[PDB]
């Protein structure tokens, strides 16, 4: 082990695997633009007692 | 089949048979429902690939209304291939002059007979055993409860109840 | 870093404690020694439910 | 937090051990969890404790009070838990003995206690053990159900076994019942045609035998031996052993366990005994001789109901009998006690010492029924 | 981690670069600075973090 | 997608002998980053409930079949006391394993209920945690289902794991009271381990079957051992050597297969 707070000893991990760039042309600016009911360029966050935005 | 002689004692008679030895033959003497193997001594095989002098059974008066079923025995199931019953075994001629096993074929109080004098029966609730009758170390009997006794003169025709 | 590799597994959760077995090795200690352990780990002063004899 | 009570036989297992041994902390630091606690209860136990365990805390009681102090026994199959660790006195070896390795330390004791598996129903293993009472209980049935035999031909190789010990009291967990077979609905429901038990709330069953049978054996082993039937308390002294430990009892349960016991008692044996004559049948309203020999002219005898005195014998005018008298025949020294009794059971006849010791017990017997022949 | 689940990223974290002199020794910045570095390396909490912080 | 699939094979004293050293074993190359990979990617594609219920439920039907040659009846049958080593943590559900309710209300249509269920394991909720790879203080049950693995313990090490196997097959025949049976899984079948049950465990068994129900690519077997404490000449088989070949051919096959596919967030061009 701990440093301030404990952390996990014993063993150690972290991801192998990581996905390759995608360029962002104006086909996708446009249908980022046009917020579908899919695919928003928001994410709404609520609160965890209440459990509202 | 068996030979043309055979003895009451502890080594018994051997009979042979012909079968494939992909089998195992396991007794299954049935009494109900219920079929009750329960013959750990009675039969004992030596190799099946061989004739192997299968069936060194140990006689008694029992057999006269004992039918056998000799089945064959599986990991699923038991007795599917191959069940038929000792049809001769079924019936023998027992020497009186010679002694002989007095196991009891089943609880319902069956009476023992030497001549016709109706000699007391063997299932009986509180019976005390006769003394010229000798009770074997390890009973020879389907159920382990039942005792083995002796009975060298006559004693023959066990009579139901 | 002499830590093996693996992801944390974690165990899950429950409303209320667990019976535990306990289980013995050879190393041996003080009777005294452990009994002034427990002195200084334990909790007695308090008012538990009493319950129900019969 | 670690949550558990304590007792009088908790107290009494901690000290024997010298050395507090260190348990391994592995299952401890394996959690990884949340487990939300609670708050504590003294007698946690809500539903009262169960018949079965009602009557493993008789036999317990029963166990603990014959063993007297700085006395070597050694039970047959105890188990991983050595239980009998916390029944016994603190200052005597207890060599315990079963079948599944144990649980307990190894070293840190004060008074030797050994533990070793090896199958005790069997040959060449107890000439070189050392013992004075040796206790069964729970477990010859159990291994005669595991080798398949009958309970009369498992108590004769155990006796025939224990032949070979140095032991002079025995006390074992026999298998008989007592008393007209009743089937206790849903615990004991008990097979005449091929004795067994199923015991329903363990899909267990094991044979059983009766109590001439058994006597035969035990007679047929030692000549001198006194076999005693323990009756059971009906004034709950056992209950100690529940409530001072946390367990509440749940009245139905024993009423249950009480039912149950007399279909599993447990004979003690003496085999350094008095031998004593007796009668064929012993049956209310008949007379009942008996003849006790060589107790020179001091003749203190009290047989015992089920824990009440009746016939102390000095003063046959106050016993709780319908009739009773006694000679001493100094040409033969021998007694010949002839009574008649009112009710059916099994009596003790301690026959206390002719001197200022301790009773030494004779055996037991019981009476018969009254018969139902009548002629005019 | 699951060894067959890409990620958009291999690290998250920052790896501050030069102002270091400013902020030393029982400073929340260098602190979180050796957190960061120890959770790039590999390194695990043993509080289990939630999804959803608060 | 489905269900699981069974693959059994039970003793037959006709088929033949054949020693622990002529059996198949775990191949070498199966701790590597690429097998790894493909053991992920089809678990992450498998859709399928509990798999624990779906494999509990597989090997109960599929174990209550057997039946012993010294009796004609079968070996298990209702209200045989049994007991569950390995009890788990939440299953969404009930806090214990989905197996419980259904085999106990008799739900299973070809099992019996049995008469309770004791639990014992480090992750347990109803029951005592204990090391099972030790003796503890317990009972005796006439039929004890151990689902304990060789990961959580062995330290990443495949002797380690093997030592484990041998430790709790011991304590699994010790705590199995003479006249029942129990089960066991193993993680990794290597060498050892089969030198070891035909050494030790075999010789005091009546009858014995492995089975493998198929929900994921791993090569995990069950042990089924059956009539425990009692005295038997057994050995390993051709049958067992069939099946073997067959598990481990079959786990190659769907390795080399899912070591092809792309991973499973791929973004594809
Ligand atoms: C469940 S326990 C109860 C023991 C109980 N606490 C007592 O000692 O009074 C029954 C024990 O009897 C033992 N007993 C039954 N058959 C076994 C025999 N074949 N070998 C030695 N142990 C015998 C078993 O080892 C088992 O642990
Ligand atoms: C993969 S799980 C099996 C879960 C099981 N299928 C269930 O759902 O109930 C293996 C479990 O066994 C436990 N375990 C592993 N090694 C053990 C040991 N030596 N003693 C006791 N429990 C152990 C672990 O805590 C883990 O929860």
């Amino acid at each position: 082990a701990n440093v301030w707070g404990v952390r996990l000893a014993d063993s150690l991990s972290s991801p192998t695997i990581e996905t390759r760039t995608r360029h962002y042309t104006l086909h996708d600016f446009y249908s980022d633009l046009d917020a579908s009911v899919g695919k928003e360029p928001w994410r709404p966050l609520r609160n965890q007692r209440t459990n509202e935005i | 089949a068996w030979p043309a002689q055979l003895d009451f004692t502890i080594a018994g008679t051997d009979v042979d048979i012909t079968v494939n030895p992909y089998y195992r033959l396991m007794a299954f003497v049935k009494i109900d429902g219920q079929w009750q193997i329960a013959n750990p001594d009675k039969f004992q095989f030596f190799s099946s690939n061989t004739g192997t002098l299968v069936m060194n059974v140990k006689l008694d008066i029992a057999d006269r209304y004992l039918l056998y079923y000799i089945r064959d025995v599986q990991s699923r199931d038991v007795g599917f291939y191959i069940q038929h019953p000792l049809q001769l075994l079924n019936t023998i001629t027992l020497p009186t002059n010679e002694d002989l096993f007095l196991s009891a074929p089943d609880m319902r109080e069956w009476a023992v007979k030497e001549s016709g004098n109706t000699i007391c029966i063997l299932n009986s609730p509180g019976f005390i055993p006769p003394q010229d009758w000798d009770v074997l170390t390890d009973t020879i009997s389907w159920s382990p409860s039942l005792p083995t006794y002796v009975v060298p003169p006559g004693d023959y025709t066990l009579t139901p109840l | 870093l002499g830590m093996r590799i693996s992801a944390l597994q974690s165990l899950s959760d429950t409303p209320a404690p667990v019976q535990w077995l306990p289980q013995y090795t050879i190393d041996q200690v003080a009777v005294d020694e452990g009994d002034a352990m427990v002195s200084q780990l334990t909790q007695l002063p308090l008012r538990p439910d009493y319950g129900s004899i019969w | 937090t670690i949550t558990s009570r304590r007792s009088p036989a908790s107290a009494r297992r901690k000290a024997r051990l010298r050395y507090l041994p260190l348990i391994d902390p592995r299952s401890l630091e394996v959690q990884a969890r949340t487990i939300l606690p609670s708050n504590p209860v003294l007698f946690d136990n809500i539903n009262g404790a169960s018949p079965h365990v009602c009557l493993t805390m008789m036999y317990n009681f029963e166990v603990s009070s014959a063993v007297y102090d700085g006395d070597v026994v050694l039970d047959l199959g105890t188990g991983p838990e050595a239980k009998i660790l916390e029944l016994i006195p603190s200052t005597s070896p207890v060599t315990c003995v079963d079948i599944r390795p144990t649980a307990q330390p190894n070293g840190c004791w004060n008074v030797r206690t050994t533990f070793l598996e090896l199958d005790y129903l069997s040959d060449g293993w107890i000439t070189g053990v050392r013992g004075d009472i040796v206790t069964c209980m729970l477990s010859l049935g159990a291994a005669a159900a595991g080798k398949s035999m009958t309970f009369d031909a498992a108590f004769q190789q155990l006796v025939r076994v224990l032949t070979r010990s140095t032991a002079n009291v025995l006390l074992i967990q026999v298998n008989c019942p007592t008393d007209v077979i009743r089937t206790i609905k849903g615990y004991l429901e008990i097979d005449q045609t091929n004795k067994r038990y199923k015991f329903p709330k363990f899909g267990r069953d094991e044979p059983y035998s009766d109590m001439d049978s058994l006597e035969r054996i035990c007679r047929a082993a030692w000549p001198n031996c006194s076999i005693t039937w323990v009756p059971l308390s009906y004034d709950l002294r056992w209950t100690k052993l529940a409530l001072l430990e946390s367990t509440t009892l749940s009245s139905a349960s024993v009423r249950i366990a009480e039912l149950m016991y007399k279909y599993m008692p447990i004979m003690r044996i003496d085999i350094h005994g008095l031998p004593m004559e007796k009668q064929g049948n012993f049956i209310v309203g008949q007379n009942c001789s008996l003849v006790i020999p060589g107790f020179n002219a001091q003749d203190v005898f009290n047989c015992y109901f089920n824990s009440a005195l009746a016939f102390s014998t000095e003063d046959v005018n106050s016993a709780m009998i319908p009739q009773v008298t006694a000679q001493f025949d100094a040409n033969k020294g021998e007694w010949s006690l002839d009574m008649v009794f009112s009710d059916a059971g099994i009596y003790t006849m301690q026959a206390l010492v002719g001197s200022n010791a301790n009773p030494v017990s004779l055996g037991s017997f019981v009476v018969d029924s009254p018969d139902v022949d009548i002629t005019d | 981690a699951r060894s067959a689940q890409p990620v958009t990223r291999l690290d998250q974290c920052y790896h501050l670069r030069w102002g270091a002199q400013y902020v030393g020794e029982d400073s929340l910045t260098y602190r979180l600075g050796v957190l960061s570095l120890l959770a790039t390396n590999g390194y695990q909490l043993a509080r289990p973090i939630p999804k959803q912080l608060t | 997608i489905g269900e699981a699939l069974s693959y059994y094979v039970d003793y037959n004293r006709s088929h033949r002998v054949v020693l622990s050293s002529e059996l198949p074993q775990l191949p070498d190359t199966y701790f590597d980053g690429d097998e790894q990979y493909g053991r992920s990617l089809f678990s992450l594609a498998r859709k399928v409930g509990d798999r624990s219920l779906v494999k509990d439920t597989a090997v109960l039907k599929h174990a209550y079949q057997a039946i012993d040659p010294n009796t004609g009846k079968e070996y298990l049958r209702a209200g045989q006391s049994v007991a569950y080593f390995g009890a788990s943590a939440g299953h969404s559900g009930a806090d214990q394993p989905l197996v419980i309710e259904p085999w106990m209300q008799g739900k299973i249509s070809g099992v019996p209920p049995p008469s309770s269920v004791r639990q014992f394991g480090y992750d347990v909720a109803k029951g005592a945690i204990v090391d099972l790879a030790r003796p503890f203080p317990s009972g005796d049950y006439q039929f004890v289902y151990s689902d304990v693995d060789q990961v959580v313990d062995g330290h990443d090490d495949l002797s380690i794991s093997s030592g484990l196997v041998e430790s709790l097959l011991d304590s699994c025949v010790h705590a199995t009271a003479p006249g029942g049976s129990f089960v066991m899984k193993i993680n990794f079948p290597t060498r050892t381990v089969w030198h070891y049950i035909e050494q030790k465990i075999l010789p005091n068994v009546t009858s014995y079957m492995l089975i493998k129900p198929f929900v994921t690519n791993n090569v995990e077997v069950f042990f089924v051992a059956f009539g425990v404490h009692q005295q038997s000449a057994l050995t390993w088989t051709s049958g067992v050597y069939f099946f073997l070949v067959d598990h481990f051919y079959r786990y190659e096959t769907l390795s080399a297969i899912s070591r092809q596919l792309p991973s499973f967030g791929y973004v594809d061009d």
